[PDB]
């Protein structure tokens, strides 16, 4: 009943710094439903982003992706902000290329 | 899709098995097949629940069903009728019409009759007159077998029934029966000009 | 070639905040095609797949109008199961239910599945034969007691052997380019090193389909291993890693093994400086 | 196609 | 009691308002409503589920139907015309395994006017004494005429007992004369038993008939008077001549 989200923060491609790509925040294994996950550009919100399908494994656990279109450079560093009533203060989860 | 009962009316006799037959068309696999029994009070007595992935033959006491998938019928057979299973038999199809929704299709309808198996048949035609305290007069044609068909008045002013239905829990008393009256003038002996026949008694 | 099919419905409470949310997902193998949300003002079932867009109109609105009779079920699901609890109305609660058929390789069903749950616990349960069910706590008795009597497991004996097997089949053949020919991974290994000493090597699968993979790393004498898992990539394939951190100057040492069903043999990797 | 009727709780 | 419907036997004229009741078993949720024409089968008018149409079939929007969270259903037709006469069942079912039991019904029927309603004529008539030589069987008949419209429940009662051995009726009444489309109608039955239980003087035959005509709501404004739902019997006690 009490569960805490997992946090996956990569890309659907291999980042190349110049070329388009898809920055995909993947949380899973999370309950109850009701979530808050934010893309954070520098420290910034990212306005129009999209999420996936809310839908639970076999375990009835949640998991939801949130994605977006990015173009990595080498000076933008993106996270994943994602708030949930299992944790008190909200969770921030750095982008690493590899 | 569409349920077709060919069998509009079925005469038949006691003890004499009779079967039924229901056919269907269908082309989504998963249904719920149904036979339902409406005796003459109007309403539809739940007989028996068939299934897509059911089996071929199926026998409940004198009720013998036969469905199987690739006539696509479901065929049903009474065997040794009596006179409480004469009614009229619906077979219905629980199929998928529109969404969320299992709807009944019922067929054209089976009116089953059985008559009584008149061992010795002693026809006769005798006059009953008003109990209380009047002289109309009745004219009454009974005992007579079961193969015998009357419903002709040819005339207006008189009145003929035709061959009765026995009732259902009618265990002890089974005959066949018909009755004309008139109250004009002109009378029994002409009443019955229809399949008047060698072994009448005429009183 | 193979078939899977899976439904997930998901009903949550939200007191105050309106009336109950109902979600369904559809599934076939592990990619979803199917898609249902009660709060969108337009409510209809939406495709997530190209090989079922194919289907008509008559389609759609009876996956619609089963789903808008569903969000109904369940709503009094939650007053059902908060009376059996006689838990407060001010607390939300959530039911989630999976069920399906299991086509196998000769092409009749292998094991039908129908489950539920209620605030993350199992409620309720169709067994391995369709017709019983299996009570996980006292109150799990009480909607139990009426689906024995109402032969609502004998309706499902005929949903998961009839409609279920013939439409799991026709998904099949209508996207056998993608759901019947599996795709091998992107694999290759990468190293970073962290100290004088230590190193890491991790070894990358991508673009693979169906989610089942296994990457383990091995020294010549015996296997180890950090494992990230699954993780997908958004276009209906999966990502997956596993790495170990590796004394520095005895590198060459680790090998990556890799086991998937696109593969005609299982793989083998080195780090090739 | 899901199932057709659902049972309530 | 699971399973009623309320009312039994309706007469409305062409163009009004009718509410037929019905309700459900105790573990059921869904309520089915049918029509059944004469020689056709049931015909499948809504379903309703928890107080939301589940899906309705081939039936205009003036029939409307209603469901209340104590399993009470209703049928609330408007604008009726002369076709709308037929049988109405109420179904009922728990959206699980796929099976409707029926109720008893409700007999409908409309006219364009109700100056032709009229209860029966009911008589019987003692066996006749040659029939006592011939079968030794007591063969009593009762007759009811100049009756409108055409249900009517015929049973027998033989010393308090509604006996069923022994009895078999028309199926259908006689129209009285074919030549119009108003006629009368005219229904006969017959009951058979022993001639010495008829030759006893301390055994009663009755002939019940129970006729549906107009109600109390309906309102009369002919010389004679309503013709309402009445019981209309004949009785006839033993002779040994
Ligand atoms: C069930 O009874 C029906 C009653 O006619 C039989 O109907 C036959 O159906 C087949 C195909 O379904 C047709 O080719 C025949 O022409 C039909 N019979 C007639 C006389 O037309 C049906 O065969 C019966 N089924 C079984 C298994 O006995
Ligand atoms: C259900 O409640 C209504 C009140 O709205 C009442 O008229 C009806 O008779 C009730 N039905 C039963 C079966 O108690
Ligand atoms: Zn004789
Ligand atoms: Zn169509
Ligand atoms: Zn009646």
């Amino acid at each position: 009943i009490q569960r805490t989200p997992k946090i996956q923060v990569y890309s659907r491609h291999p980042a190349e710094n110049g070329k388009s790509n898809f920055l995909n925040c993947y949380v899973s294994g999370f309950h109850p439903s009701d979530i808050e996950v934010d893309l954070l550009k520098n420290g910034e919100r990212i306005e129009k982003v999209e999420h996936s399908d809310l839908s639970f494994s076999k375990d009835w656990s949640f998991y939801l992706l949130y994605y977006t279109e990015f173009t990595p450079t080498e000076k933008d560093e993106y996270a994943c902000r994602v708030n949930h009533v299992t944790l008190s203060q909200p969770k921030i989860v750095k982008w690493d290329r590899d | 899709q569409k349920v077709t009962q060919a069998q509009t009316e079925i005469s038949v006799v006691e003890k004499e098995d009779v079967t039924l037959d229901c056919v269907y068309e269908t082309r989504d696999t998963t249904y719920y097949l149904f036979w339902y029994k409406q005796p003459p009070s109007g309403e539809l007595v739940f007989l028996i629940r068939r299934n897509s992935f059911d089996e071929q033959n199926e026998i409940s006491g004198r009720y013998s069903w036969n469905f199987q998938k690739s006539t696509s019928s479901f065929n049903f057979t009474i065997t040794a009728s009596q006179v409480v299973d004469s009614a009229v038999y619906f077979c219905a199809l629980s199929h998928n019409s529109g969404g969320s929704n299992y709807k009944l299709t019922f067929g054209k309808g089976t009116l089953l009759t059985v008559n009584p198996n008149i061992q010795n048949p002693d026809p006769a035609v005798y006059q009953l007159r008003d109990s209380k305290s009047s002289d109309k007069s009745v004219c009454l044609f009974t005992d007579f077998d079961s193969q015998t068909n009357v419903s002709q008045s040819k005339d207006s002013d008189v009145y003929i029934t035709d061959k009765t239905v026995l009732d259902m829990r009618s265990m002890d008393f089974k005959s066949n029966s018909a009755v004309a009256w008139s109250n004009k003038s002109d009378a029994c002996a002409n009443a019955f000009n229809n399949s008047i026949i060698e072994d009448t008694f005429f009183p | 070639g193979s078939h899977s099919m899976r439904y997930f419905y998901t009903a949550m409470s939200r007191p105050g905040r309106g009336e109950p949310r109902f979600i369904a997902v559809g599934y076939v193998d592990d990619t979803q095609f199917v898609r249902f949300d009660s709060d969108a003002a337009s409510p209809r079932t939406e495709p997530r797949a190209p090989w079922i867009e194919q289907e008509g109109p008559e389609y759609w609105d009876r996956n619609t109008q089963i789903f808008k009779t569903n969000t109904q079920t369940y709503r009094e699901s939650l007053r059902n199961l908060r009376g059996y609890y006689n838990q407060s109305e001010a607390g939300s609660h959530i039911i989630q239910r999976m069920y399906g058929c299991d086509l196998g390789p000769d092409g009749r069903l292998l094991r039908g599945h129908d489950q539920s749950a209620y605030d993350g616990k199992d409620y309720i349960a169709l067994n391995e034969d369709l017709s019983s069910w299996t009570a996980a706590d006292t109150a799990a008795q009480i909607t139990q007691r009426k689906w024995e009597a109402a032969r609502v497991a004998e309706q499902l004996r005929a949903y998961l052997e009839g409609l279920c097997v013939e439409w799991l089949r026709r998904y099949l053949e209508n996207g056998k380019e993608t759901l019947q020919r599996a795709d091998p991974p992107k694999t290759h290994v990468t190293h970073h090193p962290v100290s004088d000493h230590e190193a890491t090597l991790r070894c990358w699968a991508l673009g693979f389909y169906p989610a089942e993979i296994t990457l383990t790393w091995q020294r010549d004498g015996e296997d180890q291993t950090e494992l990230v898992e699954t993780r997908p990539a958004g276009d209906r394939t999966f990502q997956k890693w596993a790495a170990v951190v590796v004394p520095s100057g005895e590198e060459q040492r680790y090998t990556c093994h890799v086991q998937h069903e696109g593969l005609p043999k299982p793989l083998t990797l080195r780090w090739e400086p | 196609i899901p199932l057709t009727e659902e049972a309530e709780l | 009691a699971g399973v009623t419907q309320s009312p039994t036997h309706l007469i409305k004229t062409r163009g009004q308002q009718v509410t037929l009741r019905c309700s459900s078993q105790s573990g059921h949720n869904t309520v089915s409503w049918y029509q059944q024409a004469l020689g056709q089968g049931p015909q499948f008018i809504f379903q309703y589920y928890r107080e939301e149409e589940n899906g309705r079939g081939n039936f205009p929007p003036r029939f409307s139907g209603l469901q209340f969270p104590n399993y009470s259903s209703e049928l609330n037709v408007n604008a009726l015309e002369l076709d709308d006469s037929a049988l109405y069942l109420c179904a009922s079912s728990f959206r699980g395994g796929k099976t409707q039991y029926f109720g008893p019904g409700t007999r409908l029927l409309v006219l364009e006017d109700l100056k032709n309603v009229f209860p029966p004529e009911v008589a019987v008539f003692e066996p006749s004494e040659a029939e006592i030589s011939h079968t030794q069987k007591a063969t009593l008949v009762c007759l009811a005429t100049g009756f409108y419209p055409d249900h009517v429940e015929l049973s027998w009662w033989v010393n308090g007992k509604e006996v069923h051995s022994g009895v078999c009726t028309d199926p259908q009444p006689l129209k009285e004369q074919p030549a119009l489309n108003d006629s009368r109608y005219a229904l006969s039955s017959r009951l058979r038993v022993s001639a010495t239980f008829w030759q006893n003087p301390r055994n009663h035959f009755r002939c019940q008939v129970q006729f549906y005509g107009l109600s109390e709501n309906d309102e009369w404004t002919q010389d004679r008077a309503k013709p309402v739902t009445q019981i209309v019997s004949a009785e006839a006690w033993g002779r040994a001549d």
